[PDB]
Order: C-alpha cells, then structure tokens, then sequence
C-alpha cells in the first residue's frame, strides 16, 4: 500500500546513496520548483567544462509555464540561466539539429510551438513567449520529432491519433508576431494516442511510430495521406510507449511498451522481433540509444528504476548466482530516482553522462563508474 | 568492495 511502500521507497534510496561512491563517477541532484517532462542536452561545452540543458515546467494550470535552459557544472552544481514564456505544460521539447537555437515544443491542447534562441541571447525571462504556433492538433501529446536530412521539417503526434508534418523553413520569425502555422501533412494511421514519433537519421522520409494501439508504423512521408502506412505491425500485446533508431545501424530498432519489456527490431523484417529486453518491473516508457557506442541503450520505467543495456553481452552465458540478477546484457540500474521516470537524455559531449527526471520534481546528472563500462 | 561485486552491486540496484 502507499504507506507501507513510501517507506520502502526511501529507506532503499538512502541505501542507495550509501552505495554510490563505488557505482558512480558523477551524481548531480536537483530538485526543481516545478516538474519537467522533457530534458535534452545541448550540444557543445565551455570551458571541467559547462554544458546546457533544454527543460520544462508543468505547472497544471496554476501558474505560468517556462520553456527553460539550464547550464551545469561538468567535470557540481547547475542553475537556470534562461526561461522563455511557454502556453499550458511543455509536454517535450526538442532543439532542431541543424540549429539548436529553434525549439520546438507540444504545448497546451495540442498546439505545436517554435521558439527562436537567438531573439533573445540576454534575457533572463522572456515573457514574449512562442515564435510561432503550429496549428492543427485538438488533444495534447509527447510526440514530437525533427528531421535530420531535411532542415526545418518536424513531425507531432497526439491523444488525438493523428501525425502532422509541419515545415518551417524559411519562414520568418520576430519579436514583433508569433505567426500560424499549418501541417503540411495530416495521418490518420493509428487509433488511439500516438506515444512517440522519430525520423531517421539517414533518411529525408523514414517517419516511425508507435503508439497505445500497439502498433509499430513506418510512414513516407513523400506519399500523401490518402497512402497508407508503409509498414505496420504490432509489436506488443499491451501500449508502446517508445521507439528508437540506433544512430550506427540504420535497420535496428527498439520499442518501449507497458508490457514491461523492450523488443528489438530489425527493419526489413518487422514480422518477428529480434530480441526483448525484460527486467523492468513496470511499463517501459523511454528507450534512447547511446550517441557514442551502437550495443549501448537506456530503458526507464514506473518501476523509478533507469537501465543500461550492453547489447554485446547477448548469447552469453554466466553463473546462476547471476542469472538470479537479470540478463547478462543488463549493465547498469540506476537507482537515484524515488518516483516513476518521465524523460532521460544522453550527454553527446561526455561519454558515458546521463541525465533523468522524475516526477516528484527531482532532476538527476549521473554516470555509472568506469568500473562497470570500461572493459 | 571489489570490481566483481561492484559490477554486480550495478546490477542489483
């Protein structure tokens, strides 16, 4: 019950402290006024160096919303440097690729949102808020991505099941009006929440989901919405909540589904799953693969348990006493957080860094030792 | 603690 398991919830996290100098090299904690939902490092360091953090807040109605950027203290502190006035809870945030000065945001009752980084490098607080305003969705979503070959197209998918391809490239934006903006594409494809959506990194059109109707979809974008998806298969008996395209092998895949589980994929044969990552003891919601090694991926959950996962140790085999303890390919669980996990995110400057956020307003930078990965 | 047991010690949360 909630009592008797609050208790067993610290009284191991404490536990878990008193274990840390042995399984971490880094451990940074900071608790935030607000939640975030959304966290994502951006790429470049100054100079120990000093590195940013895209967040948000989730007020729920009861006070203003930030889109913020966080600076921190990387070899330990880190503090706000930066909050842009944002419209209902920043439900994902994401920096585009080619120019992490525009953000893009799913914000309140569907809405997308375009912010420009560059309007405003001073400023503590920018009340001016949003750039732009991407029109069409009537439910709020998690699903947001950007394209990596084609500069200033993103997809959105939503509790209203639809995707929509937005592109805003060359369109003006200034302090002066947040202009409209309508999808260039609109897919009816799936029939309940779209959960997550992701382009591929070495494809213009490749667009993946997944969503609580247990499907895994590929999407041409190049096609209009009167085609149909041009894969689509279940890949779980229960919702998926996540997808991910390895950054090395351009036909691997992974999905994170409330099964408990992660199922790998290879691409040109979606009708049978190459592996599944058990070990979580309650729904996976994320899944994210390591910029920096193709066998190395993190899974969290609700069981407020973060894993990394070495792929390499697959179809090898150990001690019982170890069997006791998961799956030789299972290489680290972080323990930090006393609540379910809402979002994480790999350093792409410092190999092996990671950051994660709970939802009892805890933001946590770690690294597992060297220990444990160097080998 | 030793390497082994920390390596498991990351597995057993």
């Amino acid at each position: 019950s909630e009592v008797d398991l609050e208790k067993k919830i610290q009284e191991e996290y404490k536990l878990w402290k008193q274990n840390v100098p042995f399984l971490y090299d880094l451990v940074i904690t900071e608790a935030l006024e607000w939640p975030s939902l959304t966290v994502e490092w951006f790429p470049g360091s100054e100079r120990s160096s000093i590195q940013k953090l895209l967040l948000g807040t989730q007020t729920s109605g009861n006070d203003q919303n930030y889109l913020q950027v966080a600076s921190v203290q990387l070899p330990y502190g880190l503090d706000i440097v930066q909050k842009i006035h944002h419209e209902g809870d920043v439900n994902k945030a994401r920096f585009m690729p080619q120019n992490p000065d525009i953000i893009a945001t799913l914000g309140l009752n569907g809405n997308g949102y375009i912010f420009d980084l560059n309007l405003y490098r001073e400023q503590p607080i920018v009340q001016t808020g949003h750039q732009a305003c991407l029109r069409h969705h009537t439910s709020e979503g998690f699903g947001l991505g950007w394209n990596f070959i084609q500069e200033g197209t993103l997809a959105t998918g939503t509790e209203d099941t639809s995707i929509c391809v937005w592109d805003i490239k060359g369109k003006s934006l200034s302090l002066e009006k947040s202009i409209d903006v309508a999808p260039v594409s609109v897919y009816h494809r799936h029939t309940a929440v779209v959960n997550d959506l992701q382009f591929h990194l070495q494809h213009e059109a490749l667009l993946t989901s997944v969503s609580d109707d247990c499907t895994l979809q590929i999407h041409d974008t190049r096609l209009p919405s009167s085609s149909s998806a041009s894969q689509c298969v279940k890949a779980h008996e229960q919702p998926v909540n996540g997808v991910a395209f390895n950054p090395f092998n351009d036909y691997l895949l992974a999905t994170a589904s409330a099964d408990h589980t992660v199922a790998l994929w290879d691409l040109r044969r979606l009708n049978q799953r190459l592996h599944t990552l058990e070990g979580h003891e309650d729904e996976v919601y994320n899944v994210q693969w390591s910029p920096h090694d193709e066998p190395i991926l993190v899974t969290s959950s609700t069981d407020r348990r973060v894993c990394v996962w070495d792929l390499s140790k697959i179809g090898e085999e150990q001690t019982v006493e170890d069997s006791e303890d998961g799956a030789p390919e299972l290489m680290f669980m972080h323990g930090g957080h006393t609540n379910r996990v809402s979002d994480l995110s790999w350093n792409p400057n410092n190999k092996w860094v990671l950051a994660s956020l709970a939802d009892d307003n805890i933001l946590q930078i770690w690294s597992p030792s060297k220990v444990i990965w160097a080998s | 603690i030793t390497k082994p047991a920390i390596r498991r010690l990351a597995r057993r949360g």
